[PDB]
């Protein structure tokens, strides 16, 4: 119970050299989809739940949007999931065995300190204040409406004009 | 078009740069990159045809991975140190990193491939906002890490974009693609001139863009698209024909033109800073540049190409040319070399 | 000499090494495949010499 | 100038407007067959769809 | 923590080797940006859990926004790109370099 | 580790509804019975052809509008504020310029499912 | 330039000033077939602009004084002289159908220019889209060549489809031996010597290819000529004709206010015409081409802008 | 009238005139009033 | 003033007269072509004088 963030972090490390090695794309939402639950999991165990349930709405809303479009034209007649080329698999898992290879090395490797087995778990949540109201995530989120107007008028300005610009390339 | 989005899209163009260059949080100098690129993208991709689609297609993978990168460098460094902005002590690494994606972005070799493709397809006009006014932000982001530069990284990507902007403009005979390939050998220049003198490279931007502004105009004024196109130009707008030389001379670096200045000014300070194998192989490929130039201004100046019959017509017809923005940046880009003491800063 | 030879050797042999280079360098196919292949090349060289250098 | 690894290629057009003609949309062929609620028990509904 | 932030690293490392390595798909190539994305969200919101920096946990939620109109911009591309071809090829957008 | 707990055991139900699913019942595959349904008749097309989605705009749209809605969901914890008009009037603009590129997409025909 | 996104936005729009009679109207037919009464009867009575068919000297008529110049400076053409030897050693049909074609090109953009601009309609004379007819009947005639063919489709191919096509197209359907005893009873002793294959091609180029591209984007009027020699009936067709097809019914305010300014740059409307393929029927060289451009600058009313000649007037020239 | 159309500019467009010639007078009056008040400051900063 | 046909796709179409009296004689024009012993001509004749004359 002390190795989950840990657990959790090489199963992003695994959904991200899914995407990377480049399915289909529904595949690769479906592997998007998952690392933004592991990193939603991720943000929850580190701290607050709003950052990471963020996220987690967006993503999935975006790889949707993303499948609707990989449907409509990124598709073909085989779509290769990842074992159409031995390739692929072959590389998989020689990524997950460079993966424990260099994690070995670095726990061999111990004068850094930035992956100890030993010290594994002994980390995640540095000084938390025990006694207190209104301390977690969101807040500060919240905190965008009043103490950082200048981000928030960026952000309503980016998708503001970002639906003028999509009018304007999708207009034909 | 539409006026409102048109409003919009400008403004949008016009805000991310300013608000790059006017905000000391390196957060809000990416959501300015990003502004600028998102806005640029619509204004590329207009006229929608096949080769605008690529040009846009091209320019929006390559500027979005180049801003993840510095998006890479800004959290990193944001996790080392905790701040927003990289003071004194951060890592080299992440230093490296924000300088090889500000050179993507910027267009410099080895990073310069997507420049010429880009700029080609394109209308006249984006290409001039593309390669003058898409510069400045990341330039901007460039000078505000002056010192913890690394000095060998830098003269690297400018030795090597001012060589492959060198060849690429003596092979191009498209018009947009050779002032694609004199934007890298320039901003080659500036990027040398960066980590001793921010003055230096501030004043061969502001020197390039006034010289690369009416050479984009007066290739506007009869969509001129090759060099045969322009060396038509005698039966065209004959009056064009000594204000096209001078500047492309001033561009070539010339005395007394004033574009000898940015490169006299650089090798000055680089001879101050004991870099003389660095500034002597600008120079030559320089020499290189300003050969390509002195071939367009072969073709379109001290010969008369054949023309064709329609130009009778073409006479027949009248024109309009923008009063105050040609000939007063063709003058000042030109005839200025006097004032170079005011020039410098 | 002045008509075969200085010839041969100082301006035709330099304008045939940059019109080869030039052919070289703008040898380019319009493939972003292949152009960010070069820039991840790029990229390994950079962090390379960081790590060299140091 | 031209050598071996470029001798193929052609001047970009002058409008930069060049004819890339398909054709190939090839619409989605979907028979309301005779086992469809809609259809009336018997019919071959061959329908070109377009999405 | 420190093991965390590697595995984070890593990630996008990885997502930049999709970024830069075509496979024959642009929806592909949105995905790997996409990631990148995504783990410089996790990134940045572990590192101001870390460090209790409530004033800087906005940047996240900027970055997401920003990311999504990149992602908006680069879904239209492609509709253009397949309006042209009707394959969405990368190699088969090339015609640019003469 | 109660959610964690209740997530595995939905989780287990459903893949133990699903293997007894397979694993009770008596097979007989065949190729016909197999075959992709289309109606009582082969399929002309492999059903992996590109579909041409129509409201391709709408869903570009959609992706704009859920980060709006993103930045919007902090206001439960935003009107607990110390200043609550410059959080009022951030509201209200940024409710504002969403319904205004709404009603302009809307003026453009955007949301019209172009054929 | 007065016009512009300026006065679009405080008000000039096309739309706005749009009418039931605001149709482009191209009379075509064979070379001796009524065409030119027609089109002006039909302006006459509907109220439209009547645009004769451009010859060799629109340019001239429509620029500077509006007297027709210099066989020279108003192209090298000389269609007396095609019609006195085609084929011959100097390229003087392809000259003279380029020069045609750009002409013609310069009367639509005026036409439109006007139309959008005042909202009256036009009766053009042999539009663009009807060119190519002569140029197809000199290439089977053996009059040009493949490579003058393919430059005349290559400039087609890129002035043509930035315009906007006719709404309605009036075809004169008239016999070949009835075209040749017109033709010889109008008397022209250069005109006399055309032949009847050219005319026959002519006619076969409109048939085969004019009527069915055009009937696709708007409708056709064919006529004979007791339908037609009579512009009454031709104007009662065009009251009760229906604009359902073609362009320019998914257009607007916008769309109209950029092909606005595409259409009165002149310029940009000729700058396709004179891209630099350098075929030697078409191109000059340089001390022919310096001697004309000096001797045309030398020209009363065109050393300088239209604004300022000190030598025809304009008074005020120190303070403009 | 010489000419078929009318040109664009064939009487001076006086806003633009005026407005040209009263920026000129304008700019020179304010430039010799400056250089007045610049050697009047410099003489009184650092005595004659 | 009649606002609708009731027939759908038929529009309203003012001033009928004019354009029934344009049709009508278009018709007769065109049947001056005919031959004279044509029965088509003369019936045709006789129904579209009656209806211009009504
Ligand atoms: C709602 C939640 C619970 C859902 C699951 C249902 C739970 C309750 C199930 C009770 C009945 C369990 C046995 C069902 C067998 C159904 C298939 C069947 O009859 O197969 C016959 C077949 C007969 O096999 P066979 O030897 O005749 O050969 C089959 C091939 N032929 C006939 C062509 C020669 O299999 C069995 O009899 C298997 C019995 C398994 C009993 C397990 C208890
Ligand atoms: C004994 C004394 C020894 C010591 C002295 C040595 C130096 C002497 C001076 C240098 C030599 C003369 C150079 C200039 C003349 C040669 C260039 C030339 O004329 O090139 C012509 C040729 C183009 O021919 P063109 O006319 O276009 O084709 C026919 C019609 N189209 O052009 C081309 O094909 C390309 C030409 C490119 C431009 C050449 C000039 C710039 C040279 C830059 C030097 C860079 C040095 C560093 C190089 C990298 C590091 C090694
Ligand atoms: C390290 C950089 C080089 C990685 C090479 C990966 C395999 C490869 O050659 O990929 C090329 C491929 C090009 O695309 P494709 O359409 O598949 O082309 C087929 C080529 N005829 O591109 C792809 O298939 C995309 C591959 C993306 C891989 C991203 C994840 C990389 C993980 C491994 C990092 C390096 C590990 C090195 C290990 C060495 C041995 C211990
Ligand atoms: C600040 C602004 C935002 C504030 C918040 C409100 C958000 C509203 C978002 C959407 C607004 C769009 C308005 C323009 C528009 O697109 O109207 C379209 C509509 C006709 O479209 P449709 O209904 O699809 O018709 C199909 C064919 N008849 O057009 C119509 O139906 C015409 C409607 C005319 C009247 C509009 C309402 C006036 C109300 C005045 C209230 C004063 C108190
Ligand atoms: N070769 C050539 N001749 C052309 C072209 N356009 C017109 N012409 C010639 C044909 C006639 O000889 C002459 C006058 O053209 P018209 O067809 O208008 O003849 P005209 O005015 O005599 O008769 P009309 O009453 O208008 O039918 O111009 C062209 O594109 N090519
Ligand atoms: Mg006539």
């Amino acid at each position: 119970m002390n190795n989950y963030i840990f657990v959790l972090s090489s199963l992003f490390l695994v959904g991200c050299l899914g995407l990377a090695l480049k399915p289909s794309p529904i595949y690769g939402g479906l592997g998007l989809i998952v690392s933004g639950f592991v990193g939603c999991l991720m943000v929850l165990g580190f701290g607050g739940s709003f950052l990471g349930l963020m996220v987690f709405l967006i993503y999935l809303g975006g790889m949707l949007v993303v499948f609707g479009y990989t449907t409509a034209m990124a598709t073909e007649e085989y779509p290769e999931t990842w074992g159409s080329n031995w390739l692929i698999l072959g590389f998989l898992v020689l990524g997950v065995i460079m993966e424990v290879f260099l994690i070995c090395v670095l726990n061999y490797y111990d004068e850094v300190g930035v992956i100890n087995l030993d010290g594994l778990g002994d980390w995640l949540m540095y000084e938390v204040d025990d006694v207190g109201v209104m301390l977690e995530g969101g807040i500060g989120v919240a905190a965008m409406y009043s103490c950082a107007t200048w981000m928030m008028v960026v952000a309503g300005w980016s998708l503001f004009a970002g639906i003028f610009i999509i009018i304007e390339i999708t207009r034909d | 078009m539409n006026p409102i989005t048109l409003a919009i899209i400008y403004f949008t163009i016009f805000l991310g740069p300013v608000i790059t260059m006017s905000s000391t949080n390196l957060m809000l100098m990416w959501v300015g990159l990003e502004f600028s690129l998102l806005a640029i993208i619509p204004m590329l991709i207009n006229k929608k045809n096949p080769r605008s689609t690529e040009a846009a297609t091209k320019y929006f993978v390559t500027q979005a991975t180049a801003s993840m990168i510095i998006l890479l460098a800004i959290v990193l460094n944001y996790k080392q140190l905790g701040t927003w902005m990289f003071q004194q002590q951060t890592n080299g690494l992440i230093l490296n990193m924000t300088l090889m994606a500000l050179s993507m972005k910027l267009g410099l070799a080895p990073f310069h491939f997507w420049l010429p493709e880009v700029t080609q397809g394109i209308p006249l006009h984006m290409g001039l906002i593309l390669l003058t006014w898409q510069k400045i932000a990341p330039l901007s982001i460039l000078i505000q890490i002056y010192p913890l530069l690394n000095s060998t990284i830098i003269l690297m990507l400018a030795i090597t974009s001012i060589f492959m902007g060198a060849w690429g403009g003596l092979n191009q005979t498209q018009m947009r693609k050779i002032m694609a390939y004199s934007s890298i050998a320039h901003m080659g220049w500036m990027l040398a001139i960066l980590p001793y003198n921010p003055s230096l490279t501030l004043l061969n931007l502001m020197i390039y863009i006034i010289l690369t502004a009416p050479m984009f105009m007066a290739l506007m004024l009869n969509n001129s698209m090759t060099i045969n196109s322009i060396s038509l130009l005698w039966n065209k707008t004959p009056a064009m024909l000594t204000m096209i030389s001078l500047m492309l001379l001033s561009l070539g670096g010339l005395p007394p033109l004033t574009g000898f200045l940015p490169k006299w000014i650089i090798i000055t300070e680089l001879m101050k800073n004991n870099c003389l194998i660095m500034a002597t192989l600008m120079a030559m490929m320089a020499l290189l540049n300003l050969f390509f130039y002195t071939r367009l201004i072969y073709s379109t100046s001290l010969t008369m190409f054949p023309t064709n019959n329609n130009s009778k017509m073409m006479t027949h017809q009248t024109k309009t040319k923008p009063n105050l923005m040609f000939s007063t940046l063709a003058i000042m880009s030109t005839m200025t070399l006097p004032l170079a003491p005011q020039l410098i800063t | 000499l002045d008509l075969i030879w200085l010839e041969k050797t100082i301006p035709k042999s330099t304008s045939t090494l940059h019109t080869n280079m030039t052919t070289l360098t703008t040898n380019q196919k319009g493939l972003i495949k292949l152009y960010f292949m070069s820039f991840l090349i790029n990229i390994i060289l950079i962090i390379i010499l960081y790590s060299i250098n140091l | 100038y031209p050598s071996k690894e470029t001798a193929h290629w052609k001047p970009p057009p002058w409008n930069d407007v060049d004819i890339l003609k398909e054709k190939a949309v090839t619409n989605m062929t979907l028979n309301f067959g005779p086992q469809h609620p809609a259809a009336h028990g018997v019919l071959r509904l061959v329908l070109e769809l377009s999405g | 923590m420190p093991s965390t932030f590697f595995n984070l690293t890593m990630a996008f490392s990885l997502s930049l080797l999709g970024t830069l390595m075509f496979r024959s798909h642009l929806m592909s190539t949105l995905l790997c940006l996409e990631g990148m994305v995504l783990s410089l969200f996790i990134m940045t919101s572990v590192t101001s859990l870390n460090s209790n920096s409530m004033s800087s946990m906005p940047i996240p939620i900027t970055i997401l926004v920003f990311a999504a109109c990149e992602a908006a911009v680069g879904l239209a591309l492609l509709v253009k790109v397949s309006n042209t071809y009707g394959t969405d090829y990368v190699q088969n957008l090339n015609l640019l370099q003469c | 580790m109660n959610l964690y707990t209740v997530i595995f055991i939905n989780i287990l139900l459903s893949l133990t509804l699903i293997l007894v699913a397979f694993w009770l019942p008596q097979m007989n595959l065949y190729s016909e019975k197999a075959n992709p349904y289309e109606c009582g008749f082969d399929p002309t097309s492999s059903a992996r052809l590109p579909f041409s989605m129509k409201f391709f705009l709408v869903a570009i749209t959609f992706l704009l509008f859920d980060l709006e809605i993103a930045l919007l969901l902090p206001l439960p914890w935003a009107i607990q504020t110390i200043k609550t008009s410059t959080m009022m009037i951030m509201a209200f603009i940024l409710v504002t310029i969403l319904s205004l590129g709404l009603a302009y997409e809307w003026t453009q025909k955007g949301l019209e499912w172009t054929e | 330039l007065r016009y512009g996104l300026l006065a679009a936005i405080l008000g000039d729009k096309t739309t706005k000033k749009l009418h039931e009679y605001s149709r482009v109207i191209t009379v075509d037919g064979n070379i001796c077939s009524g065409k030119n009464k027609l089109a002006k009867e039909i302006a006459q009575q509907l109220g439209m602009k009547h645009y004769p068919e451009a010859g060799i000297q629109y340019s001239s008529t429509t620029t500077g004084d509006g007297r027709p110049l210099d066989i020279e400076f108003s192209g090298s053409c000389s269609l007396e002289k095609f019609y006195d030897d085609p084929k011959s050693n100097d390229g003087n049909s392809y000259r003279l159908q380029s020069w045609l074609y750009a002409s013609r090109l310069l009367q639509y953009a005026d036409a439109l220019e006007h139309l959008l601009s005042t909202g009256q309609g036009v009766v053009l004379e042999r539009s663009i889209y009807s060119d190519f007819v002569f140029l197809e009947a000199m290439y089977n005639q053996g009059y040009i060549r493949k490579q003058c063919v393919d430059h005349y489709n290559e400039i087609k191919r890129l002035t043509l489809p930035e315009y906007l096509p006719p709404h309605a197209v009036i075809y004169i359907d008239v016999p070949v031996p009835e075209v040749q005893s017109r033709i010889q009873k109008k008397g022209d002793p250069h005109e006399m010597k055309v032949t009847s294959a050219y005319l026959q091609d002519i006619e076969n180029a409109y048939k085969k290819t004019f009527l069915p591209k055009m009937s696709e984007m708007c409708e056709v009027l064919v006529y004979d000529s007791w339908e037609a020699e009579d512009p009454t009936k031709v104007v009662e067709d065009i009251e009760y004709l229906k604009y359902n097809k073609g362009p320019w019914l998914k257009q607007d305010d916008w769309t109209f206010h950029y092909l606005r300014m595409l259409v009165q740059d002149k310029t940009e409307v000729l700058n396709y015409t004179t891209i630099p393929v350098y075929l030697p029927e078409i191109t000059i060289g340089a001390h022919q081409g310096s001697r004309i451009y000096n001797s045309f600058r030398e020209l009363p009313g065109r050393k300088y802008a239209p604004g300022y000649n000190a030598e025809v007037g304009d008074k005020w020239i120190w303070l403009k | 009238k010489f000419y078929v159309r009318e040109p664009v500019n064939a009487k001076p467009n006086w806003l633009a005139v005026g407005l040209s010639v009263g920026a000129s007078v304008f700019m020179w009056i304010y430039l010799i009033q400056t250089h007045n008040e610049d050697v009047l400051e410099y003489k009184r900063r650092n005595g004659l | 003033l009649k606002k609708t046909t009731g027939l759908v796709g038929l529009a309203v179409c003012d001033t009928p007269h004019e354009r029934l009296t344009i049709l009508y004689t278009k018709t007769l024009d065109i049947l001056k072509h005919f031959p004279k012993h044509a029965a088509y001509r003369k019936y045709t004749e006789q129904i579209t004088n009656e209806k211009l004359d009504m």
